[PDB]
């Protein structure tokens, strides 16, 4: 009977502000303890703030400043105040309710990303197979997360290995995805490489051929 | 040559600090006992000389001037508090203890006394003899105690004392074991409260005396009266329950100390 | 102040086995630990609280006990749906939550050894100003697989980023992909490219070295 | 908790003059063989003192405590026990209580729901109060005690101090002189309006013996005192 709705997340500049909303359906925000959790990709959970049933607010050692909580009883929705950001501040968060020393309720997750760049079109890089076999595409300089890849407009589903996104030292996204093909079907069927995403609305089609001279 | 200190009367009844600091059982955190101490003499030097306490942070008062200034009444609150929560006893602190269990005003006079009690208030297993308030709908008012056995509710629907969802028992039990860490060790904390009113004080403290000087021109100080002369006995037998004598020219000529009740002529 | 560490990192077990997941405590905290389980892409859920009790919604297959310093998460029966990370959580007197590392539970497979399949850079990548070469590893167990690149018989480090794909429901196959970044001026300095891995399934490492400009 | 009385007989108060009875010790400082005048609260000589008699007569009137009261009484077999002082004698004000039973004397100042006839009834019945509440300053002291016993009490309230002077001597008001020695100082500091007393009636309805008491007012007058070489106080002017 408990459900929590999260909104307000998105891509914002590090020198900006964001609005966080945590809506409780069967819970009242001014009668029980409030818990906030954070989880950077590639690692585990971490704690950022806890709001008590009264006018008491607590924060962790790394986030003593630049963070303020404020609840409202007008619509039973929690508001979080933020003014400053860091390079590692991008993560996933789940506002939740619980008792002391343990929490049982949980909510959904809205991704937040901080970067100095903006949305940029991708560039599909073909791969030349060596003359079993492996075939795939290289995705470089695509913004923002996430992206999807389809083989033969979704007809090919066997051997698909969609690797997760990885961040480079320059703060750009690179992704790879390869499939398994046999040597007897190199000149039999042609596979089209489709990479697209909603924010950039790019429509690019790429075909792959085994190398003949180069 | 030298100075003779004031010869105040003998040591009167002592304040019951022995039973407060060495009781066989202390009150609960939420049901903290309220005790008033008055009509005695306060001596904090004897407790400080042994020094079994690890907390002596006090605001507005000093240990050196505790024997000089005094207040109308003394209030004592004794209840077991772990060291993490102890460091939270300051008025400029927030949390579950500072807002749902106990409250201290910004202009609070005095401080609290805490000492290690790992040997007592524990057994081979977890001790569940102490409880504390955890959930409340509002900030706790200072200098008051509320004991509510009703089931705390958090959900929109109200529950009639049942243990269902969205409402549970606000009180929670402690877990005191010898295997716990230093910060989780159970300490015994007593609150020393000072209140000053327009009425005259009844508890301030005792005083000591010195050795007798006879047949010498030594200045004296008897019950706050300053003068110079030679202390010598005489035959001036006086009626009891008096302090000192006088003469025509208001000069003090006789004073009795509440140690031997002698003549002690001034000049 | 308080730091919590988890001794297990990746344990492999079948359905008829005990995970024996434990959480190491630097200080003495007993009967005040809770375990949480989260799925990939899903919200976490509570499993047990106070290290002794069991939640009503949680099935009773989960068991946990600990007196003062050591806790366990032995499970009577392991299910394919119940395969997720576990975290030990300890709170403070000011309700300061602390979360440590996570341990992932899998099944012993060790079916084969990784196969190296290198790919020369495309001709269109030359006009982009950056040249990248990748090599792939597939169906390898365990997670120990060095993806170092040896060019001109010289060791290279801090240039390839590891990427591990997700698990499918039928085969549970793991793959590794690494992207190497080099400037266009540095491509003409070198003459081959190769990546080397060490695995227990192969008696000797397999190195595929292709020269620049042809096979 | 108390029982209301109805058979009280109305009787107008009488006045009997006092003959050099209100002289008491001026201060804690002892002086002797000297002549001095002080500016304190004293009972003027040749004044009028209201006469009250209790025998079937039951009297407990209400008079204002404008200044210190002079309480003299002839007493046998401990007829009276103590006095109560309060603005309205209820739970919304602080009141002082003095109770002396057959064992000891306890001074306890708390708030009580006093009724219009608070009296006492062997001694195993205390109908003087119903219940108590928050208070402080609880003190326990030594007992203060043909007609043969005469007890004289002086009540003063300066700088919040409830100074009481008592003197017991053996024997209307006879002619003579007496000295009121200082016994107990009580720093209580409460508003002063009334000086209602307590009476004890033996139960056999009830029959009480002969008893009387005197009430007077103190005024800031000047008196000359002649002292003795022994240290006692002689007759004044
Ligand atoms: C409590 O007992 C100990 C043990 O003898 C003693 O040292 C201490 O002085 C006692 N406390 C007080 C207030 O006397
Ligand atoms: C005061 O104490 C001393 C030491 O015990 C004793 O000799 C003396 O008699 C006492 N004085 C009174 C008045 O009790
Ligand atoms: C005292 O008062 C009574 C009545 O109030 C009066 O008759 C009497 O004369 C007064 N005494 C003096 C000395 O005036
Ligand atoms: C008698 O008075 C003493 C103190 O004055 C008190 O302790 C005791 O309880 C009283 N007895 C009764 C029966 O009220
Ligand atoms: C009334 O009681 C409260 C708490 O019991 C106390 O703080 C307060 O001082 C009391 N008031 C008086 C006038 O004694
Ligand atoms: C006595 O009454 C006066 C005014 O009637 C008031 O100002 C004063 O505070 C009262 N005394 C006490 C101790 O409250
Ligand atoms: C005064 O004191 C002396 C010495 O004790 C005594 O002999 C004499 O009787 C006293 N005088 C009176 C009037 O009691």
């Amino acid at each position: 009977e408990v459900q929590l709705v999260e909104s307000g997340g998105g891509l914002i500049q590090p020198g900006g502000s964001l609005r966080l909303s945590c809506a409780a359906s069967g819970l009242t925000v001014s009668s029980n303890y409030m818990h906030w959790v954070r989880q950077a990709p590639g690692k585990g959970l971490e704690w950022v703030s806890v709001l008590y049933a009264g006018g008491s607010a607590f924060y962790a050692d790394s986030v003593k400043g630049r963070f303020t909580i404020s609840r409202n009883n007008s619509k039973n929705t929690l508001y979080l105040q933020m003014n400053s950001l860091r390079a590692e501040d991008t993560a996933i968060y789940y506002c939740a309710r619980g008792l002391g020393d343990y929490l049982d309720s949980w909510g959904q997750g809205t991704l937040v990303t901080v970067s100095s760049a903006s949305t940029k079109g991708p560039s599909v890089f073909p791969l030349a197979p060596s003359s079993t076999a492996a075939l795939g595409c290289l995705v470089k300089d695509y913004f923002p997360e996430p992206v999807t890849v389809s083989w033969n407009s979704g007809a090919l589903t066997s051997g698909v290995h969609t690797f997760p996104a990885v961040l480079q030292s320059s703060g750009l996204y690179s992704l790879s995805s390869v499939v398994t093909v046999p040597s007897s079907s190199l000149g039999t069927q042609t596979y089209i490489c489709n990479v697209n995403h909603k924010p950039s609305n790019t429509k690019v089609d790429k075909k792959v051929e085994p190398k003949s001279c180069d | 040559p030298t100075e003779s200190i004031v010869r105040f009367p003998n040591i009167t009844n002592l304040c019951p600090f022995d039973e407060v600091f060495n009781a066989t059982r202390f009150a609960s955190v939420y049901a903290w006992n309220r005790k008033r101490i008055s009509n005695c003499v306060a001596d904090y030097s004897v407790l400080y000389n042994l020094a079994p306490f690890f907390t002596f942070k006090c605001y507005g008062v000093s240990p050196t001037k505790l024997n000089d200034l005094c207040f109308t009444n003394v209030y004592a609150d004794s209840f077991v508090i772990r060291g993490d929560e102890v460091r939270q006893i300051a008025p400029g602190q927030t949390g579950n203890i500072a807002d749902y269990n106990y409250k201290l005003p910004d202009d609070f006079t005095g401080c609290v006394i805490a000492w290690n009690s790992n040997k007592l208030d524990s057994k081979v297993s977890g001790n569940y003899n102490y409880l504390y308030r955890l959930f409340r709908k509002s900030n706790l008012k200072p200098f008051e105690r509320d004991i509510s056995t009703e089931i705390y509710q958090a959900g929109n629907k109200p529950c009639n004392g049942v243990a269902g969802f969205n409402c549970y028992f606000p009180l929670r039990s402690y877990s005191f074991r010898p295997t716990y860490g230093v910060g989780h060790q159970p300490y015994r904390v007593v609150v020393l409260s000072f209140e000053l009113l327009h009425a005259p004080a009844t508890v301030c403290g005792p005083k000591k005396s010195t050795n007798l000087v006879k047949n010498k021109c030594v200045n004296f100080n008897f019950n706050g009266l300053k003068g110079t002369g030679v202390l010598t006995e005489s035959n001036k037998k006086f009626l009891p329950f008096q302090q000192f004598g006088r003469d025509i020219a208001d000069t003090t000529d006789a004073v009795r100390d509440p140690q031997t009740l002698e003549i002690l002529d001034i000049t | 102040d308080i730091q919590m560490t988890q001794s297990p990192s990746s344990v492999s077990a079948s359905v008829g086995d005990r995970v024996t997941i434990t959480c190491r405590a630097s200080q003495g905290i007993g009967s005040w630990l809770a375990w949480y389980q989260q799925k990939p892409g899903k919200a976490p859920q509570l499993l047990i609280y106070a290290a002794s009790t069991l939640q009503s919604g949680v099935p009773p297959r989960f068991s946990g006990s600990g007196s003062g310093t050591d806790f366990t998460l032995t499970i009577t029966s392991l299910q394919p749906e119940d395969f997720a990370s576990y975290y030990c959580q300890q709170a403070n007197s000011v309700l300061a939550l602390t979360f440590g590392g996570g341990t992932k539970v899998e099944i012993k497979r060790t079916v084969a050894a990784p196969s190296v399949f290198i790919f020369p850079p495309s001709d269109e990548q030359l006009k982009s100003g950056t040249a990248s070469v990748v090599c792939l590893l597939n169906n390898f167990y365990p997670r120990e697989a060095k993806v170092q690149w040896k060019v001109d018989n010289a060791l290279q480090s801090g240039n390839s980023q590891e990427s591990v794909t997700e698990q499918d429901s039928k085969d549970s196959t793991y793959s590794l992909s690494s992207t190497l970044t080099l400037s266009k001026a540095d491509y003409e300095k070198h003459k081959v490219y190769a990546c080397e891995v060490t695995h227990q399934g192969l008696s000797s490492p397999v190195t595929k070295s292709f020269n620049r400009g042809e096979c | 908790q108390c029982v209301n009385l109805t058979t009280r007989t109305q009787l107008p108060p009488a006045y009997t003059n006092s003959f050099t009875r209100g002289v008491y010790y001026p201060d804690k400082v002892f002086r002797s063989s000297v002549l001095h005048s002080t500016q304190d609260l004293f009972l003027p000589f040749f004044s009028n003192v209201t006469w009250f008699h209790v025998i079937k007569r039951f009297d407990n009137p209400v008079l204002p405590f404008n200044d210190g009261v002079y309480f003299a009484s002839i007493e046998k077999s401990n007829i009276i026990r103590g006095w109560i002082f309060g603005t309205t004698l209820d739970s919304k004000t602080q009141s002082l209580l003095i109770v002396n039973n057959a064992t000891n004397v306890v001074i306890k100042v708390c708030e009580f729901q006093f009724c219009n006839d608070p009296f006492l009834d062997m001694e195993s019945e205390f109908r003087v109060y119903s219940s108590a509440n928050n208070c402080t300053f609880e003190y326990v002291s030594q007992p203060f005690l043909n007609f043969k016993n005469l007890r004289e009490f002086v009540f003063k309230n300066i700088d919040g101090y409830f100074k009481i002077y008592s003197k017991h001597t053996p024997i209307d008001l006879p002619q003579g002189f007496s000295a009121l020695e200082p016994l107990v100082d009580l720093p209580i500091g409460i508003n002063i309006t009334r000086f209602q007393t307590l009476l004890a009636l033996h139960r056999s309805g009830w029959t009480a013996g002969a008893a009387a008491y005197y009430v007077g007012y103190l005024q800031p007058r000047t008196f000359l005192l002649k002292y003795n070489e022994n240290g006692t106080i002689t007759d004044a002017v």
